[PDB]
């Protein structure tokens, strides 16, 4: 038997950390553009 | 006037930063195609 | 002159908009790989 | 028996379908840049 | 001044292309995740 | 039996190639700037 499961959660929560981290930098780009 | 220049430098050095983000998620996402191809391999 | 910096100013706003919609299809490819991950597992 | 296939091709098309909305804006990045 | 200008131009137009790089790794990235799907169905 | 492998190493090779072709205009980009 194997009691093991798929799990890549890490890296693909590391990768949405990074697409969100991503999101607030084009959101200040946008503030100092707008400025 | 350089608050104009001054200000789309500063916004394109933070959509650079925001870019690398982005780049530094897809090596993440790589990593996580090669775990699921190991899993399925062994 | 003002055309210059309007044009800088329009075509960096465009670039931004560009990378939400590459930052989207990221968050999409993470939804296929979590649906091949659930796939094996259940 | 199991009629299930794996099917994650609306996810993958989305993608693909926002990675080529990002190109068709940066083509109109660049062309107001050319002007 | 237009060196300042060139500048803003050149660099932008270079980070134009970066993102065109990143979005062609996208394009390659879902390819893998199809042949990780192919090889489960097939 | 079946001798075939999972292997879709020369995608993400690829997508890998592509990212490291983007840091490196990304670094470019900046040295504009810097300038
Ligand atoms: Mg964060
Ligand atoms: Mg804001
Ligand atoms: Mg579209
Ligand atoms: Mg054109
Ligand atoms: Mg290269
Ligand atoms: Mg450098």
């Amino acid at each position: 038997i194997s009691l093991e499961r798929l799990d890549v959660g890490t890296n693909l929560g590391n990768a949405i950390a990074k697409l969100e981290d991503a999101k607030e930098l084009l959101e200040s780009s946008d503030q100092i553009l707008r400025s | 006037n350089s608050q104009a220049i001054d200000n789309l430098r500063a916004s394109l050095e933070t959509t650079n930063q925001a870019i690398e983000a982005i780049r530094q998620a897809g090596q993440e996402m790589i990593l996580a195609v090669q775990g699921v191809q190991d899993y399925i391999n062994n």
